[PDB]
RNA sequence: GCAGUCAAGCGUUCAUAGCGACAUUGCUUUUUGAUUCUUCGAUGUCGGCUCUUCCUAUCAUACCGAAGCAGAAUUCGGUAAGCGUUGGAUUGUUCACCCACUAAUAGGGAGUGAGCUGGGUUUAGACCGUCGUGAGACAGGUUAGUUUUACCCUACUGAU
RNA sequence: AAGCUCGUAUCAGUUUUAUGAGGUAAAGCGAAAACUUUAAAUAUGUAAGAAGUCCUUGUUUGAACGUGGACAUUUGAAUGAAGAGCUUUUAGUGGGCCAUUUUUGGUAAGCAGAACUGGCGAUGCGGGAUGAACCGAACGUAGAGUUAAGGUGCCGGAAUACACGCUCAUCAGACACCACAAAAGGUGUUAGUUCAUCUAGACAGCCGGACGGUGGCCAUGGAAGUCGGAAUCCGCUAAGGAGUGUGUAACAACUCACCGGCCGAAUGAACUA
């Protein structure tokens, strides 16, 4: 029910896009 | 009490071979600066294993409203851990400032849900810019073009303890 | 959401296979080895040939 | 959920007029006149033009809103009460004792009289309410015809007449007798 | 049941189409005080001599009991509180059989009450098992088992007891 | 209560052939008007029961046709059980049922007077209380 | 509503509601068949015996008939000039209004227009339409046919179905021993008169269906001509 | 009751780790209304006359509701405490029962140990039984056996 | 209570610091949770200097003891403090209640046993309508001023103050409460939360359809979807059960279920407070 909701999903991505890369190299 | 909004930054204490940790920052609604820092370390335990003695505040600042005159339409996430396990709640408040909105919410939550000030997490308060993104009914109520409505049954507060007129609502 | 939700779930669910089967191997790999400690090792490795049969 | 303002619309045909001070309504048209008090209900009326009237409730809840809808229905019934009128047709089935039914004028009070209900000796009388007419149906047997402008002054006066011939302390499956509402209608016929 | 219909051991032939560590299940029963379970019966015209005790709880008696001389008696096990046939269940096989009682071996909460035959909760009794027909290896069928009681037979008239298997 | 291997024991175990020795032995227990039992010798007496009964009591009729099938609104029951055989047989077997009925009307009329006082409309006196004694709690 | 709400009558049946996918089945099948055949007819047929449609679907098993919702077939064919599966088509999708009633065929144009101009059947009076028959029910005992026979042939009407006549058919009755008694000759309609819903059902109850039915169709598409032809037959 | 069974939920996440509402099975004497006459230790005192008042958890009377309720009679139920609610027999006892009248013989409470008493506080007398060597005590049982206010304060009814 | 025997820098219902132990599991991560290091608070001990140390190098290389000499107060953490012991003597009082904290054992339910600290007694005062244990509160005599706890419609001193929401009770509530009846019931309301449906037009109502095989089999006086017994399928379909009910002696007819038209825009369900 929340309007600005789809923005939050990519913000989950962009932190985890780093976290797959940062823990290795 | 009439709250304030606080940017609070902490950095838990640099040790030997660990200088400069990553400067964590939250937006805290509270009355004064003392409660905010008290509220601050509280979240920092739930998020991960830092504790109050282990670290320090970098800095604290009060956030004014960028437009304290413009009527805004606010979307609010609240989750709270009652009566069994928690659950989110999304209510919409048409209001003036950020700190104005949270006040009525704490008035609202203490009205219905017997919700303590400790009981409540304010996850995120978002301004809805565009109309027809506002989803609740009663907030949509006040948005129609050229809104007019009466006041019915206008009482008048008497000052002294007597009157001579059989006073009537005015009208 | 649901696509992103299940791969967040299936990596958990794939570990329930992989991590528990790592243990249930090593739990039995200590079982006969604990049984090998008392009885003579010619008999136990004989019995290891019995278990690999079926 | 605190509705700010609601409205209904009362549609008014040509031959009738209404006259509304504070919450008192007079309805005038062809077949007669009708009045009704509404001081207990807290509404607000507004003529737009001569055939339509908006009613209103400002800043109310459900119980207040649910009162608003039923006001609309009442006024309509008064409107039809002067145009088309109301007609209740009733029949009085007896098995063995022929139920004598008459109108008497007991000191100007116009009593409908039931004699010989079910072989009784007690003679029952229902006072005709004001402004409802009662006639005995010619040319179709055993029927009685009630008619007036009000809904309620007919229907209650209809219902009182069939509550008065209730069969007491018997099995109701074997004994059928009584007066029954046969048919609900209009005094026009056709429209 | 409507929606289940929306979707869609091994007895022999003569038996189908027909119907139905060494620890006891109850250690640690609550204790019973010696000040209770004895209503002190005052005697004499001036009832002031008391010296007699009545066992207030249910009781296996024996068989050849025949109440002793009254001037000789001190302890009382009255007739109504004398149970001879227990209602005995079985853990497996799901049958409760009303069996007669043979003896009382182990009662807790005294060594006395074993000799007294006092049926409290937790007592181990001896039961005629003639009807069940347990067979030993040897074919010498057993008509006696230890069953421990379950209920508090003060608080209901029947004795309910589980066969130790 | 301690745990133990006994209690989980076998206690009162029979020997096998002594049963047939005892099933024999119920016949020859000749009584004496000069002797009295003193001890009983506890035996699993129900195993030593079952004399040669020769009647085999009735089959449970509720098993086949219960109640609702037998009579009522449901009543899945049309012809009688066992629906007796022949007409002249049926003529016959009722004719003594005629007679045997009125025989007890002749016979019990000797026993009454117990109907005449009803038509006379009078009843007998109460039982005197002293005939009760005793017969007391 | 938080409370005081209307509740629903739960029930136990077999068939569940079909839902969107059945509408998607139709939406494909027509557009599958649009380039299949040549000649398309758009039948306006309102009230039918379901066995008559059984007869019309076996009137030839060569061609396909489609029935379903109007707004389906608008979306199936195409409503705007742009949105259309094939061309010139929003001309005739504009032309279907009532209970339609679509037809594919590959037959002869004269044969098709001959066929339904020939075909006509009996039907019930079907209200808001006038039906030329007037019935005064005779003044004594009713009969199950309703006096369209020698009355010696017929059984009286069932005493069980009396109060429907007494309440819903509005007609005054009574039962002396269970043969339903009325008293006067009671007309239900007059001829050349538009029937009422209470008027029609009595004839439907008596089973007196002396009203003709024929399908009508106005328009006609041709694939290879890409043309809309219209012809009101009735 | 005791032992299961089923499972809407619950469970730190949750079925499978456990609880678990609702249901449900275990026998609790025979399937043929025949009996069935089974009474098995109340260690604690009340009963009862006269008279008042309350409770409703209602027997009758009032009104209704439901029933194969044809009537007649009756059952079950709702409102309801306005007014009703007895005579006796029986102590080898009645922690009661029977038989009769009646609309019906409803259940209780504050009881009425200073209003009066019968049994029982209960003392000395005596007998029998039981026990004790005995004085005596009692598993009992039997009989005979004195507390005697009012004029005071208040309440209460009448009275100046 | 009487004393001289101290008016010294000595002590403390306290922390800090180091050293302890319960590692409670929370790091975490290792070698394939199975580490063995290590990270907190929860309450607890021990220690924190002047007789203090070294050196001299003997006794009985170490160690356990010694001769002798050197090292002053930033003299060896914080913080508070002249009241530590003596010798004498000697009044009363030794059985008891309540609460909290752990801890062990418990059951219809109450609990029981320990250990610890409070309060009570011997103690008024303000508040809790009134009260051994509840809240506040350092008892000479008065004056002023300010508060505690608790209050501020009227008894009654103090705002019929302000502010937002919620609630109507045929014995509401104003509190003992984070307990007992208590687990639920309710077409009372309020706010949510999740699932579904929808201009390829929902929801609600009218209108029409709701069929062929086929009166599917036995079953029986009759059982045509609708006393029962079991099967339960294909055709045709927009959709139509070998049938939801009503009904008939059987049929009929009606119903719903599912479609379809008409209508035009939101709605259902189940939860949680």
């Amino acid at each position: 029910n929340f309007p600005y909701k789809a923005k939050i999903l990519e913000e989950i991505e962009a932190k985890k896009m780093k976290d797959l890369e940062e823990r290795e190299l | 009490a009439h709250f304030k909004e606080y940017q609070v930054i902490g950095r838990r204490l640099p040790t030997e071979s660990v200088p400069e940790p990553k400067l964590f920052r939250m937006r805290i609604f509270a009355s004064n600066e003392v409660i905010a820092k008290s509220r601050y370390w509280y979240f920092l335990q739930k998020l991960h294993k830092v504790k109050k003695a282990s670290g320090e505040i970098v800095s604290i600042n009060q956030i004014n409203e960028a437009h304290p005159t413009k009527v805004k339409n606010f979307g609010v996430w609240v989750r709270y851990d009652s009566r069994s396990g928690t659950h989110n709640m999304y209510k919409e408040i048409r209001d003036v400032s950020r700190v104005a909105a949270v006040e009525t919410l704490y008035q609202d939550m203490a009205a219905r849900h017997r919700a303590r000030f400790r009981s409540i997490h304010i996850l995120k308060v978002a301004e809805i810019e565009k109309t027809a993104d506002v989803k609740r009914q009663y907030v949509k109520q006040f948005l129609t073009k050229d809104l007019k409505f009466p006041l019915p049954h206008r009482v008048q507060k008497s000052t002294k303890t007597f009157s001579y007129k059989r006073p009537s609502t005015f009208y | 959401l649901k696509a992103l939700k299940d791969e967040k779930e299936e990596a958990r669910q794939a570990k329930i296979t992989m991590l528990k089967e790592r243990r249930e191997k090593k739990e039995e790999n200590e079982r006969y080895e604990r049984l090998a400690a008392k009885m003579h090792a010619k008999k136990v490795e004989r019995m290891r040939r019995r278990e690999k049969r079926n | 959920m605190k509705y700010i303002q609601t409205e209904q619309q009362i549609e008014v045909p040509e031959g009738v007029t209404v006259s509304i001070k504070s919450r008192i309504v007079k309805v005038v048209g062809p077949r007669g006149t009708l009045t009704k008090n509404l001081k207990h209900i807290d509404v607000t009326f507004t003529k737009v033009n001569n055939q339509l009237i908006k009613v209103a409730v400002h800043n109310g809840g459900r119980k207040h809103v649910a009162a608003l809808r039923t006001v609309k229905s009442l006024v309509d019934n008064m409107i039809t009460g002067v145009t088309k009128g109301y007609k209740y047709k009733m029949r009085y089935v007896y098995a063995h004792f022929p139920i004598n039914v008459n109108i008497v004028e007991k000191d100007g009070a116009k009593f409908i009289e039931v004699r010989n209900f079910l072989g009784d000796k007690k003679i029952r009388n229902v006072p005709v309410r004001d402004g409802v007419t009662i006639e005995f149906s010619t040319n179709v047997k055993d029927e009685i015809v009630l008619s007036g402008n009000s809904v309620e002054d007919v229907s209650q006066n209809a219902a009182d007449l069939q509550q008065i011939c209730r069969v007491r302390n018997k099995d109701i499956r074997k004994f059928l007798d009584g007066i029954y509402v046969s048919h609900k209608g209009f005094i026009t016929e056709d429209l | 049941a409507h929606e289940q219909s929306k979707v869609k051991d091994a007895l022999p032939t003569y038996l189908l189409d027909r119907e139905q560590k060494f620890s006891v299940p109850l250690p640690k029963v609550r204790g019973i005080s010696e000040e209770e379970m004895f209503k002190v019966i005052k005697t004499g015209k001036s009832r002031s001599k008391s010296w007699k005790r009545m066992i207030t709880k249910h009781t296996f008696v024996g068989e050849g009991f025949t109440r002793r001389p009254v001037k000789m008696e001190r302890i009382i096990r009255p007739s109504a509180l004398r149970q001879k046939k227990a209602n005995v269940t079985h853990p497996e096989l799901g049958v409760t059989v009303f069996l007669p009682i043979l003896a009382v071996k182990k009662n807790p909460q005294s060594p006395m009450y074993t000799q007294l035959g006092v049926l409290t909760k937790g007592t181990i009794i001896e039961v005629n098992v003639s009807e069940l027909g347990m067979v030993t290896a040897g074919g010498k069928v057993v008509w006696g088992k230890y069953a421990q009681v379950t209920n508090e037979p003060d608080r209901d008239g029947c004795v309910n007891a589980v066969l130790l298997v | 209560v301690q745990p133990d291997r006994r209690w989980f024991g076998n206690t009162r175990v029979i020997s096998q052939d002594a049963l047939q020795h005892f099933r024999s032995a119920l016949g020859e227990t000749q009584k004496d008007t000069y002797q009295v039992l003193l001890r009983r010798n506890k035996l699993p007496m129900s195993l030593l029961e079952e004399k040669d009964a020769d009647e085999s009591p009735k089959a449970r009729i509720l098993d086949t046709e219960s109640y609702a099938d037998a009579f009522g609104p449901k009543a899945q029951r049309k012809r009688p059980r066992l629906a007796a055989s022949n007409l002249e047989d049926l003529v016959k077997a009722t004719n003594e049922d005629i007679t045997k009925y009125e025989e007890k009307q002749v016979l019990d009329a000797t026993l009454g007077g117990n109907q005449e006082d009803k038509e006379n409309g009078w009843t007998s006196a109460a039982k005197e209380a002293i005939f009760s004694k005793g017969q007391s709690k | 509503m938080p409370r005081s709400k209307r509740s629903k009558l739960v029930t136990l049946a077999q068939t569940d509601k079909k839902g969107r996918e059945n509408k998607e089945r139709i939406f494909d099948e027509v557009r599958e068949a649009l380039d299949t055949y040549r000649y398309v007819w758009v039948l306006h047929l309102d009230d039918v015996r379901t066995p008559v449609l059984q007869e019309i679907r076996t009137s030839w098993a060569g061609s396909k008939l489609i029935m379903g919702k109007r707004k389906v077939l608008q979306k199936a064919l195409g409503e705007k000039r742009e949105e259309e599966y094939k061309e010139n088509l929003y001309q005739l999708s504009k032309l279907c209004s009532g209970v339609t009633g679509l037809l594919f065929t590959d037959e002869d144009v004269n044969t098709v227009k001959e066929y339904f101009k020939s075909y006509v059947r009996s039907d019930y009076s079907r209200p808001n339409t006038k039906a030329p028959l007037t019935f005064t029910i005779p003044e004594g005992i009713v009969y199950s046919r309703g006096g369209q026979i020698p009355a010696e042939e017929d059984v009286p009407m069932i005493h069980s179905l009396e109060p429907t006549m007494r309440n819903k058919f509005e007609i005054p009755t009574k039962i002396k021993a269970g043969k339903i008694t009325i008293d006067s000759p009671y007309l239900v309609c007059t001829e050349g008169e538009k029937l009422d819903v209470r008027q029609a059902l009595i004839l439907k109850q008596f089973g007196i269906a002396a009203s003709e039915f024929k399908v009508k169709v106005s328009a006609y598409y041709d694939n290879d001509s890409s043309t809309v032809e219209s012809t009101n037959i009735n």
